[PDB]
DNA sequence: AGCACAATTTAACACTTTTGTCAAG
DNA sequence: CTTGACAAAAGTGTTAAATTGTGCTATACT
């Protein structure tokens, strides 16, 4: 939603964004017709 | 950083109040005519006397001898209109002054002018082009705003100055930003075309198809059409361009050169000429002379009917039949041997 | 690599093996005429072809490349002779 | 002809740069967006460095290799092979000229050496920081009269040149 | 023989490789469900196993 | 992560949008552009290691 | 006459007599002290390499500038119909870019703070075309980090044209 | 690299430290940070 | 953004010369 | 080996279409 402060104008209207690849049952997504996976990542935990 | 050094070169020159402004503005226009006035005097072009008096102004050796090796001769054509507008009675004399620092102070509006452009450039990064390149190509489209404004219409220099920048730096864009070179034309077509297509798919909720966006783009517009600009639109690829996660490859490295010819294709066409001249050789001279004269085994050239038919001074009709009887015995030896069968491809 | 139909890369280290065996015309094979030289692999490939032993080579062409490359640098690069005299790589090429 | 036991490498001068060149690239392009030849000044063009074909000029009036070495009289692509593409160089002749940044940057830099400044000091010059006094010409700052090799900032450099004032608003 | 034209840029199968065609897939441009990149008329996909 | 910071550009050409054109109307379809997010979860998925 | 730059630096090298720096340097050295004395040692060995060498310090700043042969860096298109080219084109191509716009900005008459920044970005093309990275941020396409690869980079690491393409093939 | 500004100062270093959106310590860094140094967080930010 | 106009290139097209061939000597 | 007759192919000169290059715009804006 779209709002104006000064002026009180409220037009809300749907958008778009972009396309979100979905993970499959298995786990792995697709890309460009290839089957990919994402692999874990390991660092260490924030904190001090 | 190159950036920060001449930001703050141009953070040491101030801005200017409107007073600064007009007056530096009327100074200008008062050389110019000067200039112009000193035209009906000596008889001689605006911009001569204008770059002759930038000579003497913006540097004194400096503005002649590297605008490339060759321009105007410092000692003698640049000297010799000096001393020829030197030798003039006080109005004209005054009017010379007038215009140099009328010189003087278009240098400095352009300036704090570039504090502007700076600001505008600093608008238009993205690009497929540097900042400081952005902000070059405003300073020029800069000293274009101060060349033609008039201050008579009230109007600050301001919005002037930026349209003309704003302009310069898509000329930038038009001009630079892809490698290969995109006219201006075919650019704002593209531009329009990619602007419409997020528009749509906006709308839509998903990408067009080139039908679609080409009936969306009006008339005149159809799916080849949208397909090619799209296909002109594309970029090259950097040869340099790493291949899977190995550090050793490149893209580059993986094309293939068929300009240069295999040692397969040279030994190929030394083993034809070998074989074609071994059953040539059991013709008649003269036909055999007249085939290597129509096929370029000579000069290389293609000599017709008439040209062969001159240099043996028999008739071309002749030369024809005889060729083509050639054609045929060769069809008997090549029929036997085979060993001319092949290069058939 | 097999995909792009390849030939088998020769390393410094393989260089190093050849050079310690002492084989002058192994390595110089290896470095010009069965590698990247033009005139050499063409002349070799006739000659074996016509039933004859291969000739010698002369320039490796990526040296020439190397050459070129070294001159956009700005650096000066002469193949002299046994006396200290020019001698062109490169022939009726880019003498000018 | 003969043999190469020796080679050699060395500066070369501008001079010599010119002497390699077969012509200079003016225009900043590559080739044109459909017809794919190279553009006229451009960096691929076959004027200067060379013909795309052998034996074949650009235009395609002298087609074979019975005329050799001989410029074509429009688009001026020399007649010969089209391997030369390889070795013929060209250039670009610079407005102001520049430094090569090799003997800049060189751990013990060259040319820092043989003026005697410092790494810092050369990089503030070449890249235009602080000006450098060749002429001191009776200068004098803050009491020690300006010499050789000195550097002066912005300020310095227009105050001992178009002078020193003050503007009070 | 007739100097023609066209010449042959066939997909021949590689050294090395061989197989039996199981597989039989094409894409052409115009057609629905399928969305082609410009300057490219038709794909031509074969499984061999 | 990698969509918050496509996120992050998408803000900042809404915010580039916003002071050109008509303040007082604009919809927020004009506002927002897709490539953003669409070429940073593309750069995800396609590249990242 | 305090100039900033290149063209100062290329000056001073050609005011510079070898000889005189050579007896200079010579008698420079037997002082005593060993700060001194190493110090005219590695300036006195440029200097004398200069001298045998034959070649000019003046060289070292560019006028004229060598440009590569178009095979040498090629552009061609692959299956798919889509291009491909050197990054060295790029370089070149910025390059004159800014040596044409400061070539049509001195002879306009524009003032010395345009004149001086498009100088300095022709200094810093100039290197970039010569050796990238190593002063400043890489010059990189735009929209990628990855960095462009000038000549110094073809000669020099562990792909240069020397291990990968020389000593080994 | 930019003048040294007052309210340039206040809006920079607000932008590195007591931003919750651009400085995002982790809830898992929040919690270990707490019961390390025995002591609370009201956010995940390292300044108010 | 987008247009308008000059300078320019390409493809357009209408009529000419020769180049290839046919037939009959 | 020769000649004449013909059309198809390759030329040669003026024009139309589209193509590309260059410049310009004024609330203010640094
Ligand atoms: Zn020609």
């Amino acid at each position: 939603q779209l709002i104006h402060k000064d002026t009180g104008l409220i037009k809300e209207d749907e958008v778009f964004l972009g396309h979100l690849p979905l993970m499959t049952e298995d786990g792995s997504f697709i890309i460009n017709g290839a089957d990919r996976v994402i692999v874990s990542q390991i660092h260490r935990s924030p904190g001090v | 950083d190159p950036v920060r050094q001449y930001l703050h070169e141009i953070g040491q020159v101030p801005l200017l109040t409107l007073e600064e402004e007009i007056d530096l503005a009327r100074k200008v226009e008062e050389g110019m005519e000067a200039i112009k006035k000193l035209s009906e005097a000596t008889g001689l072009d605006q911009e001569l006397i204008r770059e002759v008096v930038r000579a003497k102004i913006l540097g004194t050796a400096r503005i002649q001898k590297i605008p490339g090796l060759k321009e105007k001769p410092d000692p003698k054509t640049v000297e010799e209109v000096d001393g020829k507008l030197k030798s003039l009675p006080k109005e004209l004399k005054r009017y010379l002054h007038i215009a140099r620092e009328g010189e003087a102070a278009r240098q400095h509006l352009i300036e704090a002018n570039l504090r502007l452009v700076v600001s505008i450039a600093k608008k238009y990064t993205g690009r497929g082009l540097s900042f400081l390149d952005l902000i070059q190509e405003g300073n020029q489209g800069l000293i274009r705003a101060v060349e033609k404004f008039e201050y008579k219409r009230r109007f600050k220099f301001s919005t002037y100055a930026t349209w003309w920048i704003r302009q310069a730096i898509n000329r930038a864009i038009a001009d630079q930003a892809r490698t290969i070179r995109i006219p201006v034309h075919m650019v704002e077509t593209i531009n329009k075309l990619s602007r419409t297509a997020r528009q749509l798919q906006q709308e839509l909720g998903r990408e067009p198809s080139y039908e679609e966006i080409a009936e969306a783009m009006g008339p005149g517009w159809d799916a080849k059409r949208v397909e090619e600009t799209l296909k002109i639109a594309q970029e090259p690829v950097s040869l340099e361009t790493p291949i899977g996660d190995e550090k050793d490859s490149f893209y580059g490295d993986f094309i293939p050169d068929e300009n240069l010819p295999s040692p397969v294709e040279a030994a190929a066409q030394s083993l034809l000429s070998e074989e074609l001249e071994k059953a040539l050789s059991k013709l008649s001279e003269r036909e055999a002379m007249v085939l290597k004269l129509r096929k370029g085994l000579i000069d290389g050239r293609e000599h017709t009917l008439e040209e062969v038919g001159a240099y043996f001074g028999v008739t071309r009709e002749r030369i024809r039949q005889i060729e083509n009887k050639a054609l045929r015995k060769l069809k008997y030896h090549e029929s036997r041997t085979r060993k001319l069968r092949d290069f058939l491809e | 690599g097999k995909a792009q139909f390849g030939g088998q890369r020769f390393g410094e280290m393989e260089v190093w093996a050849l050079e310690a065996y002492g084989a002058a015309h192994t390595l110089q094979e290896m470095l010009t005429i069965k590698s990247d030289d033009i005139e050499g692999r063409n002349a070799a490939y006739q000659a074996i072809i016509k039933g004859e032993d291969v000739p010698e080579p002369s320039v490796p062409e990526s040296f020439r490349v190397l050459v070129k490359e070294l001159q956009a640098l700005a650096l000066d690069v002469q193949t002299l002779d046994e006396k200290d005299n020019p001698v062109d790589i490169f022939e009726g090429l880019a003498s000018k | 002809k003969k043999e190469v036991r020796k080679v050699r490498i060395a500066l070369a001068s501008p001079e010599k740069i010119r002497s390699w060149s077969y012509g200079e690239v003016e225009k900043p392009e590559t080739i044109n967006y459909r017809t794919l030849k190279p553009e006229r000044d451009g960096l691929f063009d076959e004027r200067i460095f060379g013909p795309i074909k052998d034996y074949e000029c650009a235009c395609g009036k002298y087609k074979r290799q019975r005329f050799e070495g001989k410029v074509c009289e429009r688009c001026g692509v020399e007649v010969t092979r089209s391997i030369v593409r390889r070795y013929r160089m060209g250039h670009i002749e610079l407005a102001t000229p520049a430094a090569h940044i090799w003997f800049v940057k060189d751990v013990p830099s060259k040319i820092g050496t043989l003026l005697d400044l410092s790494a810092t000091e050369l990089e503030q010059v070449l890249y235009f920081n602080k000006y450098i006094v060749l002429d001191p010409k009776g200068a004098v700052l803050d009491g020690v009269p300006v010499e050789k090799r000195q550097l002066l900032t912005d300020e310095e450099y227009r105050e001992l040149r178009y002078g020193k004032q003050e503007t009070y608003p | 023989e007739k100097a023609r034209d066209v010449k042959d840029t066939s997909l021949r199968v590689p050294p090395g490789e061989g197989g039996i065609v199981v597989g039989r897939l094409r894409l052409r441009r115009g057609d629905p469900g399928v969305e082609l990149k410009p300057g490219v008329r038709e794909v031509v996909r074969v499984f061999v196993a | 992560d990698q969509f918050r910071v496509g996120l992050a550009r998408l803000a900042r050409g809404v915010r580039e949008r916003m002071v050109m054109g008509s303040p007082d109307t604009l919809t927020p379809a004009k506002l927002v552009n897709s490539r953003p997010l669409e070429a940073a979860l593309r750069e995800f998925f396609s590249r990242s290691q | 006459d305090a100039r900033m730059g290149a063209e100062a630096i290329q000056e001073l090298l050609k005011e510079l007599d070898l000889e005189k720096l050579e007896r200079e340097l010579l008698e420079e050295m037997k002082h005593p002290s060993r700060a001194r004395r190493a110090k005219a040692r590695k300036r006195l060995e440029v200097v004398r390499a200069f001298l045998d060498s034959g070649n000019r310090p003046e060289w070292m700043i560019l006028e004229a500038v060598p440009v590569l042969p178009p095979d040498l860096r090629p552009m061609v298109q692959v299956d798919g119909g889509r291009f491909a080219t050197s990054d060295l084109n790029d370089l070149y191509r910025r390059l004159i870019n800014r040596n044409n716009r400061l070539k049509k900005l001195l002879a306009q008459g524009a003032p010395e703070i345009i004149i001086r920044n498009e100088k300095r970005m022709l200094q810093e093309a100039v290197d970039a075309v010569i050796d990238n990275g190593r002063r400043g941020s890489p010059v990189t396409n735009p929209g990628s980090e990855r960095p462009l690869r000038s000549l110094t980079d073809i000669l020099s690491g562990k792909q240069g044209r020397f291990r990968q393409n020389l000593l080994g093939k | 690299g930019d003048p040294p500004k007052k309210d340039k100062a206040l809006a920079y270093l607000f932008g590195l430290l007591a931003d919750p959106k651009r400085y995002d310590l982790g809830e898992a860094g929040r919690y270990k940070a707490e019961e390390k140094l025995g002591v609370g967080l009201s956010g995940r930010t390292l300044v108010r």
